[PDB]
RNA sequence: AACGAGACUCUGGCAUGCUAACUAGUUACGCGACCCCCGAGCGGUCGGCGUCCCCCAACUUCUUAGAGGGACAAGUGGCGUUCAGCCACCCGAGAUUGAGCAAUAACAGGUCUGUGAUGCCCUUAGAUGUCGGGGCUGCACGCGCGCUACACUGACUGGCUCAGCGUGUGCCUACCCUACGCCGGCAGGCGCGGGUAACCCGUUGAACCCCAUUCGUGAUGGGGAUCGGGGAUUGCAAUUAUU
């Protein structure tokens, strides 16, 4: 009975992670299943402690950002809640599969470091791949809502659905495919 | 006849007030005056914060001065004639002592 | 809908018949958000409708209330002209009448040459403000000779 | 000798001055001190104030 | 007999005290049902212990909670800790220690801070800036 | 005025004003050209 | 069912309807023109605001009795924006609070008490607990 | 970080072991009680540091010579 | 061998163990009182709700604050000229809490406008030692520290519910913090009480935040500069607008 927790409404057991490099860094299932994406946990205190934070809470932290929104975490939990309800109506699928596949598609795997207009190509680690993916799709949702009748709950759903299939209509896929094009010219 | 009668003590320094107050309890207990134990009131802090410079030049440093005040109460069940005896010994240090003839 | 008239002319000024009635009539000078709500409340009009949904006798009821507030029991403490200096009356001044009431006030101060009238004439700040660092509207001047 | 030889001094910087040195600028009214800020840093130890933090 | 215990939980300046006694299954905070504490966005946070342990472990006792200090969110975390810390202290005094271990292990394997306090408090402000670490602007020419 | 007396003929429109409102304590400004130090580029080396 | 057993927002709407249906509560002539507090920018959206203010005020006197006109202006206080300057806290209108307390005394729901202030009568207490049962029954528990 | 012990700690620990070797052992909580009665130490926090290095030195002396 | 470093002093986080409280509380009952029947079951012994009220009841968990306790790189595994030390982990409230104080030798650094600290120089009755009015705020222009915003992750109108640090009747010098009742849209006015303060303002009903409503991508119900008219309060006096 208490071994299965539905996050209010959505099951974790049917979720799959299809890139073997990220299975250690996208925290879902088992001990990482919780009722709400809100805890007071001391995740900042050591270098790799960050990897134990549930991925839905990492999305919730990165969303309370742009100056006028600092510290407002209760508002930011309901944005994620109403985005997952719209994703289920559009796709018919589990919202946690759409988030996991959007993260797997959006993180860049080659990039170029700066040395003097002059650059050199380098590899990207799996912790920086998951950090980059969240920041890109939060930025994509934030830029589209700024002068439209569309709510941020609708823009965050549109951005996650387009990233989960790689459509290149999303901000995150265009920016990933820019970083890897520039680095391919700096080999 | 007897009264319920109240003594209050006050100082800056703590450890002189401890020895004054302990001696008032002993002199009452050995004479069976049925003393009620020392009530510690909350501590009071005075603070003043000032610029260090006499003239307004330099990088802008500050001094933070403070003073702390400590207060106690003891209650006795005794005649008015014998508080005058026990409230007169060991009181030599810089401690205030005040007494009122009825408060209980 | 009825495809009714959606621009209308009220006091030598044009109202868009497309905003909520309480925010359409504030296109008249002398009528702010606060006064427009109280006029419609005395006029017995429902605030939920668009300004093009009023009938011809409803606009005449609002216009005749705006021009005579004191007879429909709008308070004296609400009004924009109080004890007017030349004749002692209380009223609300609207449209092109408000332009002339300010035009008379600035000339009345200038004719006796009081300090207010001179500051209004030289184009300087009239109330207590400083003038060294704010309100700049000229051109940068160079130090060269 | 004149009958008008003073003006009212019942409030403001005309009423009050330092108890040690008669100066009028930067004085402390807190807790009934009425010292100048430069005279306070000079006598604070004898009055019984200390610093810890 | 007066078979009962009183214990407390904390976060920031907030403190909550829970009294529990032999009974039928009542839980109240400040005289109200715990389904009706105002920030209902966090309702699963004060339901967590009874959802995790199951209502059969609560059926023998009545629990009354009083709370003050801190802000709206710090009080939910004080209430949550007072309830789970009261049940294990009541079981330790009045039933078998082998049953206390089931309760403590299931709580800690889900979340610490159901049973141990969070020590974090504010830093003090320092002169020369708006807070503890920030400084005012610097300029040269 | 702080150094001189300015004469006023009291018109009836002046009623309720102060006597000091008709006698002004300063001259209206009109500018001469800017001096050395007025701008950052203005610096002098011997 | 007591006032502490039901969700408080629809209790205020149920109590406001009971006052407004009775026909006995008197209202001031200026109810359509006042600004309700110093820090507001506009008059209230609802023509029925006075009955809602009385219903909330009776509910406050049930939970914490002995209030007076000054302490009611702190309950309905709020933030004032000062244009280009920083914002501060500001209290409610005294005349509205005084006339709302006098209107409830005319229903025999309120008394001026010993020491200083005001409290509910046994008749006021009866009428609030009677409406709390109606609010619970409307949910078909 | 830094856990290096200053000469005030290291010299007091050597002088204790030269005089009282027969009283001492591997238990920190017993060494902490012995060092409080054979010496005057002004601070509780200094007493804990001295009994700590004495406990480290006893475990060395059980293996071979220590030159000081 | 000496000073600086460190130690040292204040502060934060732990104690259901100690001392003990009508200027601090809890639990319980001799009980007493109002309201509800929702409850096995009645309008009850018994249930629910209380900053409703006595105790000549019991007590110290929650509040105050005195004494002691506790942590040492102490335990286990690696790495180290196997020393001095360094990395991970168990157990634990806790394995970097934050401030104060600070050496030798300097600077043509700032201050004579803090002083009855002070040398030399100047002035001293047509005074460079008191009252009345004005200025320090003047505005083509360049620069520095800041406050409010450009909106929908919002603004407006209702409803609900939570802090901590402090100050308070001025000792020449003449003023303090405020409950409650009444009058007024508001600022404000009158009456009458408490507090020299764990005792009274005060259970310090704080803001963002939380729940419901209206607007609809428009320099708009975003923003609130600039400016006209009227009313109170301080003061001996408000114009160059005190608030």
């Amino acid at each position: 009975t208490p071994d299965i927790k539905l996050f209010g409404k959505w099951s974790t057991d049917d979720v799959q992670i299809n890139d073997i490099s990220l299975q250690d860094y996208i925290a879902v299932k088992e001990k990482y299943a919780k009722y709400l994406p809100h805890s007071a946990g001391r995740y900042a205190a050591k270098r790799f402690r960050k990897a134990q934070c549930p991925i839905v809470e990492r999305l919730t932290n990165s969303m309370m950002m742009h100056g006028r929104n600092n510290g407002k975490k209760l508002m930011t939990v309901r944005i994620v809640k109403h985005a997952f309800e719209i994703i289920h109506l559009l796709t018919g699928e589990n919202p946690l599969q759409v988030l996991v596949n959007a993260i797997i598609n959006s993180g860049p795997r080659e990039d170029s470091t700066r040395i003097g207009v002059r650059r050199q190509a380098v590899d990207v680690s799996p912790l920086r791949r998951v950090n980059q993916a969240i920041w890109l799709l939060c930025t994509g949702a934030r830029e589209a809502a700024f002068r439209n009748i569309k709510t941020i709950a609708e823009c965050l759903a549109d951005e996650l659905i387009n990233a989960a299939k790689g459509s290149s209509n999303s901000y995150a896929i265009k920016k990933k495919d820019e970083l890897e094009r520039v680095a391919k010219s700096n080999r | 006849a007897i009264h319920r009668i109240r003594i209050t003590l006050t100082s800056r320094n703590v450890k002189s007030l401890e020895k004054v107050c302990a001696d008032l309890i002993r002199g009452a207990k050995e004479k069976n005056l049925k003393v009620k134990g020392p009530v510690r009131m909350p501590t009071k802090t005075l603070r003043i914060t000032t610029r260090k410079t006499p003239c307004g030049e330099g990088s802008k440093t500050w001094d933070r001065f403070q003073m702390r005040i400590h207060k106690r109460l003891i209650d006795l069940h005794s005649p008015s004639e014998i508080v005058k005896q026990i409230t007169s010994i060991s009181i030599e240090p810089g401690v205030e002592v005040e007494v009122t003839i009825a408060d209980a | 809908p009825e495809k009714f008239q959606h621009i209308l002319r009220v006091l030598n000024t044009n109202i868009d018949g497309r905003r909520k009635i309480a925010f359409a009539i504030t296109a008249i000078k002398g009528v702010g958000r606060r006064y427009a709500h109280v006029v419609l409340r005395k006029a017995d009009i429902d605030l939920t409708k668009r300004a093009g949904e009023l009938t011809e006798d409803e606009v005449e009821r609002v216009i005749t209330i705006m021009q005579n507030p004191r007879q429909y029991k709008i308070p004296d403490w609400f009004l924009n002209r109080q004890k007017d200096v030349k004749d002692g009356k209380y009223s609300q001044v609207l449209a092109n009448g408000l332009d002339n009431k300010l035009r008379e006030d600035l000339e009345r101060l200038k004719k006796i040459r009081a300090h207010r009238g001179l500051r209004h004439f030289w184009g300087l700040r009239v109330r207590g403000q400083h003038t060294k660092t704010t309100g700049r509207r000229g051109r940068t001047v160079g130090v060269s000779k | 000798q004149q009958l008008y030889w003073s003006h009212p001094r019942k409030f403001g910087q005309g009423s009050r001055s330092c108890r040690v040195c008669s100066n009028r600028h930067g004085l402390i009214r807190k807790y009934g001190l009425n010292m100048c800020r430069q005279c306070f840093r000079q006598y604070a130890k004898d009055i019984g104030f200390i610093k810890l933090d | 007999p007066l078979q009962s215990v009183q214990v407390f939980g904390r976060k920031k300046t907030a403190t909550a005290v829970a009294h529990c006694k032999r009974g039928n299954g009542l839980i109240k905070v400040n005289g109200r049902p715990l389904e009706m504490i105002e920030p209902r966005t966090l309702q699963y946070k004060l339901l967590e212990p009874v959802l995790l342990l199951g209502k059969e472990r609560f059926a023998g006792v009545d629990i009354r909670v009083r709370v003050k200090g801190g802000g709206h969110v710090a009080q939910i975390y004080a209430i949550r800790q007072s309830i789970s810390k009261a049940l294990v202290a009541y079981y330790q005094k009045y039933v078998d220690e082998a049953s206390k271990k089931e309760i403590k292990d299931i709580l800690i394997q889900y979340d610490r801070t159901l049973l141990v306090a969070d020590p974090r408090r504010c830093e003090s402000k320092k002169f020369g800036g708006p807070g503890a670490r920030a400084r005012y602007q610097k300029s040269y020419r | 005025n702080g150094k001189t007396f300015n004469q006023v003929e009291i018109k009836p429109e002046m009623i309720g004003h102060y006597l000091g409102e008709f006698s002004i304590t300063y001259k209206p400004v009109k500018h001469g050209r800017p001096g050395i130090g007025a701008t950052h580029s203005s610096r002098f080396i011997p | 069912v007591t006032v502490k057993d039901v969700n408080q927002q629809e209790f205020v709407r149920a109590l406001a309807a009971f006052l407004k249906k009775s026909g006995k509560l008197k209202v001031p002539e200026w109810v359509d023109t006042v600004k309700l507090a110093k820090h507001k920018e506009l008059a209230p959206y609802d023509e029925n605001w006075f009955y809602t203010r009385a219903a909330s005020t009776a509910r406050h006197l049930y939970l914490r009795g002995g209030a007076g006109v000054g302490s009611m202006t702190k309950i309905y206080g709020g933030r004032q924006r000062n244009g280009v300057m920083p914002s501060h806290f500001s209290r409610g209108s005294k005349s509205v609070a005084r006339r709302v307390l006098q209107a409830l005394e005319g229903l025999k729901m309120v008394e001026k008490d010993q020491d200083w202030g005001r409290k509910l009568t046994p008749q006021g207490q009866r009428d609030l607990d009677r409406i709390a049962g109606q609010v619970a029954a409307a949910k078909k528990k | 970080m830094g856990r290096v012990r200053t000469k005030t700690v290291k010299k007091a620990a050597r002088v204790i072991i030269e005089k009282y070797y027969t009283r001492l052992g591997n238990d920190f909580h017993t060494n902490k009680r012995v060092c409080e009665e054979i010496a005057i130490i002004p601070s509780k926090k200094l007493r804990n540091k001295i009994a700590g290095y004495v406990t480290h030195l006893m475990k060395r002396i059980q293996r071979g010579p220590v030159r000081g």
